[PDB]
RNA sequence: GUUCGCGAAGCUUCGUGGACAUUUGGUCAAUUUGAAACAAUACAGAGAUGAUCAGCAGUUCCCCUGCAUAAGGAUGAACCGUUUUACAAAGAGAUUU
RNA sequence: GUAUGUCUAAAUGCUCUUAUUUACUAACAAAAU
């Protein structure tokens, strides 16, 4: 029937924050709900992991379902891509990585875990406000060779909404012109290396 | 949660030396740790008779004893211990000492060896 | 398979349409502590507070009572009272034990009296039988204070011990008292002899402990 | 630290106890030995707790001393112990407040 | 007259209604909200608040809508919702009682399920099997901070607190048992009183120990196990008989 | 080949209720929520279980506060479900944590990528899943293989060092692993929570187990013998006699084992005969079993030390006989 | 008198009556039985006293 | 007589329907995924969708329950009719 | 508020008839009194058998850990006690009618 | 595999000693050239 109400994220955030110091007879049932939710926590994990923003992406917005109790939150969308485009993107990223390696005398590899065992993971509200997330991995393009792909190649939804090159916002089917395809192929030389 | 647990959780502020000091301060006050006759499980090597009710507790029979330190050591730097037991039937405190000169024990106003 | 809910006329409401939800093994019955389907209805759509069923159908059947009201299905009287009446013309002993209560619930005997209430024959007969059977100021000289207070009000803090029988009313106003005197069981200010004696005795009793 | 006592008096546990005492005021008057000389206890609550503990001890003593082997000397000894406990209890009922 | 006396109530504001638990134990159990790994502490602590009803009692959001059940929090004396509370804020009057007398078997005046068996300590929300209007009062020593008072005085105090809270049937202080039996007209009223006076001090401002009333332990208000001595029993029987008669009359 | 029937995925069902509502969220935010929510769940469950002394880090590494007494330990041994869940949560945190770091000015995009890659390859070292479910070992191996391949492709002209991104295949592998778990965890974790709410009535043990088989068999035999004896002749107060019969049977068995002739004078022909027959049956079952065991031993076929000892003893006895 | 502390919801076999089996309503039913029972119980009150 | 074919079929249907129903009920009960009147007055029963996190059957808690036999009718246990050897 | 019509003042404003949209949520209400457990102190303290020890079951209106129809729980818990009648036949001696 | 069970009314800081342990647990396993 009638679709779900697109709620504000703010509400969700508030809900989450409420169930941090949860120890009253108020939300007795919320604790029960939380307990129940273990059932689907692995599913949730799988979802979230699946939606991992790719290195050509500063920050992915993602669809989310969440129990109004605040017990569990599923990333809802399943991330589909235009396969060749995706491959091209990956190739580009690979190239960038290689370049970085070439450049850097020492490459500062992360320490693990990234936050301390004592320190409770900062809420998202500490770094919404923070400066523009630093630039992601997308190689230096050129207008002559990669003329067609450059505008969209590194976008969250690899090809834009409301275009004639994909089905639409559902992003279920794609049809490409030749030159763009050619460009993609050229890009993907590292990965698609097939006989 | 598992007997071979590598690391016990500590609070985020746990100055270990300080903690130790605190414990020490609250060790004189403490009931257990500040007492004698600390428990032990032991089998009986002597195989002896409980002097009150004549219950013939045989060799190797297991008991939850009390080991206590005897202040008067043997020679100099090798300690000797009183090892309290109860007879099964009557609750008479049997005990024995471990004088290591003979590599054996001594009865201590509990029962008699036979 | 499930039997139907036994909710009384006054319990349920005054309207020709009520919507309710059933919650199979919702709660444990209060008597028996054994899972059963909760029916809960709102009476009128907008009238606040729900009416959940507090007992299992079986238990209700046994006691012959409304699953909400806990009153006789027929006469709408508390179980004690209804049973008491029957006795007057034997009462139920709910066994208040973890295990035994459940067992009792599962038995299907109609505990005690319930049978009489159920049958038109028996209930009616009982009723008939019953019918036949039927056919400042101190205060001195047992009855409750809520009655005394009412009386005082009519006449227009009110302490009364019963072992003493010595009620020291304190209106704290000269107006209220002087109205109270004119508008009118010994009542002084702050067989008479017999009464005095009795009062004295009462006082003594009060004072020995 | 087998047999539980050791675990109880392991340093970590002690530290935890201390922390509790500091913040909120959880003491275990079972855990510490009751003091010998009263009037080194300005707080009332503490005193009350001590009294309670001694009462408990007395009760425990009572429970055991009516055992069937009445002629054994342990019982006799306890009789004196019981008396001592009673005395202690009485003392604890001092008249400062 | 609570309706025309006031509308407002606001007993204890939502800034400071309560801290959540009181530290027994070492660690705090998130699921039960009760301290664990230890149990040392008599636990019962005196209410920071109280029902001064003449001041507090008022119209509510419930009154307008036609709520049956009275506000537990109001009774306790800490209903931060106040005028926007959905439960009623006044001492249960007779009319109200009459109105909810159908439901009063299964659940209290607070709209919460009466049980089949009494709690072993007679401690809370009485059984639907045994109707009752009769409260055990106890811990009166502790509620008055171990004050050397006259029994009579104590009794008077009890009366003062309880009369205000509901229409009294009869009250008895006892020196030997060290208690205060109260009986009410209506069960609902009794329940309300119990709710109010649970963990309450019996002390007054004029007393010298007013500022340290918090440090004590409050009134232990519970349900009355029926009095065994014979006159009382006889009276009870008579009452029962009367009730039966009334019922019969209603029936015919 | 997948489900013909099932359209109804999990999320859809949830959506169909009123209790879920849906927003659009930044992925990092979502991750954070998951971490927090997940953490809460694990604490809440733990607290319910009663064990308040196993403290969860916010990194999901669970470990005990004090050293637990034995009773406490017994109470508080969580199993293969809960631990698995914890591990999963930890993994999530690690990937989510890296992204959080990236978002914050703390770490470059390249660095973030590399970190992610490290996590996915090093799941094995980074956090114990494998401990609790040791088929994650396969996944780990696969990841390692990928790393080997990917690194060799990626560092051809370029030299050895850290900074290889290209986490994709590893990520994919982990996702696929998670698929399998979803089901297992839903049975496991779900079951656990059910137990916590409503904890089992009358479980039935199963004699297909190596342990308990023999005893069970013996019991059955005894029962059969008793039944036969009952069938045989009339008795008054037979319960008492049953015990005696059982004892007799036992004695007979012992005799057989020893190779003593079990001749008792009072034993009436029929009952005695029946007992003899059942002991013969037992012997047949026993001797054959022993032989089988011996054969197994000869092969090298997962014999129990105790079982082997028994065989040695039994076989010796047989030889003697 | 102090009761035996319960372990996991058991019955105190004084009250409640334990798992009762019926008298089994028969054909030659007579009401003197109840009276007899009452009489018997009367004596035990006296004993208690 | 060996029972009538039609009758047999009917019996099968009855039991088949019943057993199937029972199985369905059981399935419903399992926690893994994959109108009325009182007295004269008419009343609509509903089933509200509870939240999928909270325990489905919040009533049940694995309770022990002793049942009475409740055998009111008396079973007739009918029958017919060297001790030193046996 | 949207608006599609009627009637008055100067397409702008008032006054009206309609259409559109139409009964949420609660088995729950925030601290002692409707029921969590460990822990702690004290006191004892470990299946047969003489002793020491393994494992398996069994009965139950006892459960716990365990995903568990694995496995593990003090040999997981309590079982070790009480125990006089479908009551007969024969012989000998004694008091009462 | 670190057993177990009953039992429960609702002085302050100070420092100095160490190349150790009155340490405890035994459920686990047991052979020679
Ligand atoms: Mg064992
Ligand atoms: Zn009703
Ligand atoms: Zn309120």
């Amino acid at each position: 029937y009638t679709p779900k109400a697109e709620m504000p994220p703010e509400h969700l955030r508030k809900i989450i924050n409420t169930h941090s110091d949860m120890a009253s007879k108020m939300y007795n049932t919320d604790k029960k709900a939380f307990l129940g939710a273990l059932k689907y926590l692995p599913h949730a994990i799988l979802k979230l992991l699946e939606n991992m923003p790719h290195p050509w992406e500063q920050a992915k917005e993602v669809k989310v379902l969440y129990h109004t109790s605040g017990a569990i939150t599923f990333v809802n969308e399943t991330p589909r891509v235009i396969e060749p485009v995706y491959t091209a993107q990956w190739s580009a990223t690979w190239i960038a990585m290689r370049r970085e390696k070439r450049d850097r005398t020492h490459f500062k590899r992360m320490r693990f875990p990234p936050f301390d065992d004592d320190e409770p993971p900062l809420s998202y509200e500490q770094h919404i406000e923070n400066i523009e997330p630093l630039d992601p991995i997308n190689l230096p393009l050129d207008s002559q060779d990669d003329e067609y792909v450059k505008d969209w190649l590194y976008d969250s939804r690899p090809l834009e909404e409301d275009s004639k090159k994909v089905n639409g916002t559902s992003y279920k089917k794609w049809s490409f012109d030749l030159p763009e395809m050619s460009n993609l192929y050229r890009l993907s030389t590292p990965l698609r290396d097939e006989v | 949660s598992e007997r071979k647990a590598i690391n016990k959780y500590y609070p985020p502020d746990y100055n270990p030396l300080e903690a130790e000091k605190l414990s020490r301060k609250m060790a004189k006050k403490l009931k257990t740790m500040n007492k004698s006759h600390a428990s032990i499980r032991l089998m009986t090597p002597f195989s002896m008779r409980c002097l009150e009710c004549n219950e013939y507790i045989p060799k190797s029979r297991k008991f939850n004893g009390k080991k206590e330190l005897l202040k008067e050591k043997y020679l100099d730097s090798i300690k000797i211990y009183r090892l309290t037991i109860s007879c099964p039937r009557c609750a008479n405190s049997i005990a024995f000492r471990t004088d290591p000169g003979n590599s054996d024990y001594v009865m201590e106003v509990g029962g008699v060896r036979n | 398979n499930e039997p139907p809910p036994n909710i009384c006329e006054q319990c349920l409401g005054d309207e020709a349409n009520i919507r309710m939800t059933k919650i199979p093994q919702g709660s444990e019955c209060k008597i028996c502590t054994l899972p059963f389907t909760l029916y809960h209805f709102k009476t009128s759509k907008r009238s606040n507070n729900i009416i959940k069923t507090l007992i299992c159908v079986r238990c209700a059947t046994q006691r012959n009572i409304c699953q909400c009201c806990m009153l006789d299905s027929r006469w709408h009287i508390p179980i004690q009272l209804r049973d008491h009446l029957i006795s007057l013309v034997v009462m139920t002993e709910e066994a208040k034990n973890d295990m035994m209560k459940r067992f009792l619930s599962l038995k299907n005997v109609k505990l005690g009296g319930a049978q009489i209430t159920s049958d038109p024959s028996e209930a009616d007969n009982i009723v008939d039988k019953l019918k036949n059977i039927l056919l400042s100021f101190f205060l001195y000289n047992s009855i409750p204070e809520w009655k005394i207070t009412d009386t005082v009000s009519q006449l227009l803090s009110l302490i009364v011990n019963h072992k003493a029988k010595c009620g020291g009313l304190r209106f704290q106003s000269s107006e209220l008292g002087e109205r109270f005197v004119s508008k009118i069981f010994i009542i002084p200010w702050s067989t008479a002899e017999n009464i005095k004696l009795s009062l004295s005795l009462n006082k003594l009793i009060q004072l020995e402990l | 630290m087998s047999r539980n006592v050791d675990k109880a008096n392991s340093v970590l546990v002690r530290f935890q106890e201390q922390q509790a005492e500091s913040a909120g005021g959880y003491k275990d008057y079972s855990r510490y030995q009751r003091p010998r000389n009263v009037s080194k206890v300005k707080s009332i609550k503490e005193a009350n707790e001590w009294k309670r503990q001694v009462s408990k001890e007395i009760k425990q003593k009572s429970t055991r001393i009516y055992d069937p082997s009445l002629n054994e000397m342990q019982i006799a000894e306890l009789n004196d112990e019981l008396n001592n406990l009673f005395k202690e209890w009485k003392r604890w009922q001092w008249h400062i407040d | 007259s609570w309706r025309d006396k006031s509308a407002k109530v606001q007993v204890k504001e939502s800034e400071l209604p309560s801290s959540i638990p009181a530290q027994t134990g070492l660690t705090f159990n998130i699921w039960y909200n009760k301290w664990s790994q230890g149990f040392a502490g008599n636990t019962r602590f005196v209410s920071p608040f109280a029902l001064q009803p003449q001041l507090h009692s008022g119209k509510t959001r419930g009154d307008n809508d036609g709520q049956l059940f009275f506000c537990l929090f109001f009774a306790k004396g800490m209903c931060c919702l106040g005028p926007k509370c959905e439960y009623l804020h006044h001492i249960p009057d007779e009319e109200d009682i009459g109105k909810l007398a159908l439901r009063t078997e299964v659940l209290d005046c607070f709209g919460r399920e009466k049980f089949a068996d009494y709690r072993e300590d007679m401690g809370g929300i009485g059984s639907f099997r045994k109707k009752n209007k009769t409260l055990y009062v106890g811990g009166i020593d502790g509620a008055l901070n171990s004050k050397h008072l006259k029994p009579a005085q104590i009794e008077s105090r009890i009366r003062f607190v309880f009369s205000r809270l509901g229409d009294i049937d009869r009250i008895r202080y006892v020196e030997s048992k060290n208690c205060g039996f109260v009986k009410f007209k209506y069960q609902a009223n009794a329940e309300f009183a119990k709710e109010a006076m649970s963990n309450q001090t019996l002390l007054l401002p004029s007393d010298k120990e007013w500022d340290d009333r918090r440090e004590g332990t409050g009134l232990l208000v519970k349900w009355a196990n029926e009095d065994p001595d014979p006159a009382a029993q006889k009276r009870l029987q008579e009452e029962l008989k009367l009730e039966s008669l009334n019922m019969m009359v209603h029936l015919i | 080949l997948p489900t013909n029937h099932n359209k109804t995925k999990l999320l859809k069902s949830l959506k169909n209720t009123k209790y879920f509502q849906q927003t659009t969220i930044d992925w990092v935010e979502a991750g954070l929520q998951l971490c927090r929510q997940g953490h809460n769940m694990l604490n809440l469950l733990i607290h319910r279980k009663g064990l308040t002394y196993l403290h969860l880090d916010y990194n999901f590494n669970l470990k005990p506060t004090k050293t637990l007494t034995t009773k406490e330990r017994k109470k508080s041994r969580l199993g293969n479900s809960f631990h698995l869940m914890r591990e999963l949560l930890k993994m999530m945190k690690l990937i989510v944590d890296t992204h959080v770091q990236f978002r914050l000015g703390n770490v470059d995009a390249f660095q973030l990528a590399d970190g992610i890659h490290y996590i996915l390859n090093h799941i094995g070292q980074l956090t114990g899943i494998y401990r609790y479910k040791y088929k994650v070992m396969h996944q780990i191996r696969a990841c390692k293989d990928l790393k080997h391949i990917i690194y060799y492709k990626f560092n051809k002209n370029l030299g050895k060092g850290p900074g290889c991104g290209f986490w994709q295949p590893a990520w994919r592998v982990w996702l696929n692993f998670l698929r399998g778990t979803i089901p297992l965890l839903e049975r496991y974790i779900g079951n656990l929570i059910t137990r916590q709410f409503e904890g089992r009535s009358n479980e039935i043990v199963k004699t297909t187990t190596k342990q308990r088989l023999d005893a069970y068999y013996d019991l059955e035999l005894r029962n059969s013998v008793m039944d036969d004896i009952l069938e045989m002749m009339p008795e008054s107060i037979r319960q008492k006699k049953a015990r005696t019969i059982l004892q007799h049977l036992s004695e007979a068995w012992r005799c057989w084992k020893a190779n003593i002739p079990w001749d008792v004078p009072g034993m009436p022909a029929p009952i005695k005969k029946i007992i003899e027959r059942y002991i013969k049956s037992k012997a047949d079952a026993w001797v054959s079993a022993a032989h089988y065991n011996r054969e197994r031993i000869k092969r090298g076929a997962h014999v129990e030390k105790t079982m082997v000892k028994k065989n040695l003893g039994r076989l010796t006895r047989l030889w003697i006989k | 008198v102090a009761i035996k502390k319960p372990k996991k919801k058991y019955g105190t076999d004084i009250d409640y009556n334990e798992d009762i089996v019926y008298e089994q309503a028969p054909m030659p039913g007579i009401y003197d039985t109840s009276t007899e029972d009452r009489q018997i119980k009367k004596k035990f009150e006296q004993f208690e006293r | 007589p060996l029972p009538t074919k039609a009758e047999i079929q009917e019996c099968t249907a009855r039991t088949k329907s019943y057993i199937q129903r029972l199985v369905n009920a059981k399935l419903a009960n399992s926690n893994n995924r994959a109108l009325l009147l009182n007295n004269s007055h008419h009343i609509e029963v509903v089933s509200k969708q509870m939240d999928p996190l909270l325990p489905r059957f919040v009533g049940k808690k694995a309770r022990k329950v002793v049942a009475p036999t409740e055998n009111d009718e008396v079973v007739p246990v009918l029958h017919m009719d060297d001790p030193n050897e046996w």
